[PDB]
């Protein structure tokens, strides 16, 4: 004869979470609220573009190390892109006391 | 089925449907089938979507620039800016990481709680019409068609359509 | 690398989707950004458990 | 009607009554009336008042003076200072906000339990002798005057009372 | 009593057993006596070692050096560096403290949401065949021996029975 049920969801998918009661628990539906990921590119804000320095130091940058490009027409930028270990210090050398404090100075 | 349902009188799910969340299953005799319930799958949903909006909003991202460096004659500041970091990094992941704990399980148990709800809904109409079976569905002492189907979902039976006839069906047991 | 593509927010590892709330990734970051754990990840249910039989 | 009532067998409130938060509403021959809960209604407000004393007084509030200013060769403590504090305000802010959705959700939860618990506290003496109607009431097979109604609300009605009364209404039904 | 049993229906709890936090208490003609619910009463548990577990680890230690001293000519750093500690000591206390609160609310209001479950699985066995009585039990029309008991201890009945005498035996009430 006839019946009435309820019902509700199920589907083919396997992903899961952590949660107070039991872990990796399963679900149908889920959202990762995380973004775990990188492009790996040195993309540039808005349309501003970032500065570079290729292989100079600031003290390179600053200056006018002919090797460095002085690059003038850059007059405001995004972000100014290094690398960790700045080849092209000070070709005669020298103390350069408040290095910080110009760097956050020039922060933006 | 923190409240008695969902691994509870209820022990597993269904893939028949995908229409929404929840629904009922029909069973007569033009045949059988799966049907969602929109309304309260869609007011539901309109909660998850004010929940997530007011999870991602109730942040404010600055125009930020984080990082510092320093000397070797700094190290009050170094260790300090590290100890510093350190504290708000560990800070916003204890809160975060106890927020999706919490929010999950509030939302599962917001789910299971709208079901056992809509449970005595259908309860409601059919209290001594129509009888609880076995678990998850009730038996007709009458019979339903595809009106009688839409009809109950929507909130609606005429108690006294099939009054008698569960009155007579019930009576050999 | 370096390229001419866009971003709303930066760190060295890469140039970032500023759509959600965190990252786990690296601590540095510039611009309209996400925010650092140390974690695996973090993931909301939108649905609810998945049982067929 | 996260458990089943408000806005859910449930549809709306009432204005009649002021004098406490629950009740109930008694219809007999000497006429209608609404009459309040004082006591599971003074039990849970007593329940709201050590909830907002365990939120306000958690804090504790420093004799405190936040203000700093510096010079501009003391960037570093500048956007130091500025990330510290803009830290500390977005968290307790975050914190805060969480807290007062959380919270007035558990209060909801909280009422409508109460109300849950209490229809099942009507339903427990008036099993058989009187039926759900509707929602929100039940009819009595059998008559109920204001002794009645008030010897019902502390938890008491002598069952052998009208069980006859209803034993014989009941059964033109 | 949230959901309506433990200061609800049921008014308080019993220090004849000691073997699990949950059970039954058999009442028949061979003696009286108490039984645990191991099963649900294990899953609970596993469910506070892994809410224990997820409160314990989710901090991370580090091997760490508090202090700092400093001269009188840094008391932007002293006071600073005072109200960055209080800042933090005061956040991790903070959240930790309503942590607590909501964490033990939550562990009560799953342990009244276990055992009303329970009561529901008793109750679904033995629907119209056994009846509710008083609080926290329910009578039999019919009789039940030791393995009565353990079988409906484990979900199962065999509904046919003792259902024609409960038919019977219901009907001089
Ligand atoms: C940055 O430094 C690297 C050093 O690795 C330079 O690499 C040299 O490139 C030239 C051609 O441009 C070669 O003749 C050299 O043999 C390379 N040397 C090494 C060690 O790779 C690179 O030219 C520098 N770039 C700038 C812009 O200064
Ligand atoms: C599960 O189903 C979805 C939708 O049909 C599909 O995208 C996915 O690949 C499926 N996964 C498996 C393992 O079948
Ligand atoms: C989830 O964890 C439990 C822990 O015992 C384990 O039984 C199960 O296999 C795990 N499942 C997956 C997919 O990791
Ligand atoms: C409810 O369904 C019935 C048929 O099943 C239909 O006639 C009626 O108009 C519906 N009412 C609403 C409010 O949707
Ligand atoms: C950024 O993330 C959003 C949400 O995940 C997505 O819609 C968008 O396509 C993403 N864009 C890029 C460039 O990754
Ligand atoms: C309960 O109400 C009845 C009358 O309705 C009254 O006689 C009795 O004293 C009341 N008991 C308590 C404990 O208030
Ligand atoms: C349940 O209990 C009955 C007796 O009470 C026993 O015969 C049966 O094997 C048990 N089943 C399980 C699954 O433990």
């Amino acid at each position: 004869e006839d019946t009435i049920c309820i019902g509700y969801h199920a589907n083919n998918s396997t992903d899961t979470v952590d949660t107070v009661l039991e872990k990796n628990v399963t679900v149908t539906h889920s959202v990762n609220l995380l973004e775990d990921s990188h492009n790996g590119k040195l993309c540039l804000l808005k349309g501003i573009a970032p500065l570079q320095l290729g292989n100079c130091s600031v003290a390179g940058w600053i200056l006018g190390n002919p090797e460095c490009e002085l690059l003038i027409s850059r007059e405001s930028w995004s972000y100014i892109v290094e690398k960790p270990n700045p080849e092209n210090g000070t070709c005669y050398p020298g103390h350069f006391a408040d290095y910080e404090e110009l760097r956050e100075q020039l922060s933006s | 089925g923190l409240f008695g349902a969902i691994a509870g009188f209820i022990e597993g799910g269904w893939t028949g449907m995908v229409d929404g969340w929840y629904g009922y299953h029909h069973q007569n005799e033009q045949g059988s089938g799966y049907a969602a319930d929109q309304k309260s799958t869609q007011n539901a949903i309109n909660g998850i979507t004010n929940k997530v909006n007011s999870v991602i909003e109730k942040m404010n991202t600055q125009f930020t620039a984080v990082g510092k460096e320093f000397n070797k004659l700094e190290r009050r500041m170094e260790n300090l800016n590290k100890k510093v970091d350190d504290g708000f990094i560990d800070i916003w992941t204890y809160n975060a990481e106890l927020l999706v704990l919490l929010e999950n399980e509030r939302t599962l148990d917001f789910h299971d709680s709208n079901v056992k709800n809509l449970y005595e809904k259908v309860k409601s109409q059919l209290k001594n019409n129509a009888k609880e079976i076995g678990n998850g569905c009730f038996e007709f002492y009458h019979k339903c068609n595809d009106e009688c189907m839409e009809s109950v979902k929507n909130g609606t039976y005429d108690y006294p359509k099939y009054s008698e006839e569960s009155k007579l069906n019930r009576e050999k047991i | 690398p370096m390229d001419e593509c866009d971003a709303k927010c930066q760190t060295p590892q890469g140039a970032i989707n500023s759509s959600l709330p965190f990252q786990n990734v690296h601590p540095v970051t510039i611009g309209e950004c996400p925010k650092y754990v140390r974690s695996a990840k973090l993931r909301m249910v939108t649905g609810l458990r998945n049982i067929p039989s």
